[PDB]
């Protein structure tokens, strides 16, 4: 019913257990991904929604709800040799796709 | 232009000593994780292929 359906996106702790999903709220990270939602299906089962990683936010509390986009993105003026190293990551990631 | 070229060689390869170096140490750095750690991990593997 509302205008823009949204869905939260959020990292589990360990020890995964849906109960404790439904008795407190500290089993979630602060960090959540809040994200719009595209479309249900529903082919088989009842519930096969669509989650994305969209606007990042790491909700101070989430028990107590208040978030803000603190997107924190710090980097150096000189944007020149700061790539030189994503030379080699993007190597080592094309190694792991690679070779894997 | 060959001496700039030269420079531009000098400030390019210090720059990729630069940056291979302290992508080096960065990795010793990685290595400082125990080998104790890695010896458990093919312990947990040794686990994940208990399936």
């Amino acid at each position: 019913r509302l205008a823009q359906p949204y869905v939260g996106v959020f990292l589990k702790r360990d020890d995964s257990n849906e109960s404790d999903v439904v008795e407190s709220l500290d089993e979630i990270y602060h960090t959540g991904t809040f994200a719009q939602i595209h479309e249900m299906q529903d082919l088989g089962d009842k519930l096969r929604m669509i989650v994305m990683g969209h606007r990042r936010v790491h909700i101070s509390r989430q028990l107590e709800m208040v978030e803000v986009e603190n997107v924190v993105h710090e980097d150096f003026q000189v944007t020149e040799e700061v790539k030189a190293l994503t030379a080699e990551i993007v190597k080592t990631i094309r190694d792991i796709i690679a070779l894997n | 232009r060959l001496y700039k070229a030269l420079s531009l060689l000098k400030k390019e390869f210090e720059l990729s000593k630069l940056q291979q170096r302290l992508g080096r140490e960065v990795e010793e750095k990685i290595k400082q994780t125990h080998r104790k750690y890695l010896l458990q991990e093919q312990l947990k593997i040794i686990k994940k292929e208990l399936g």
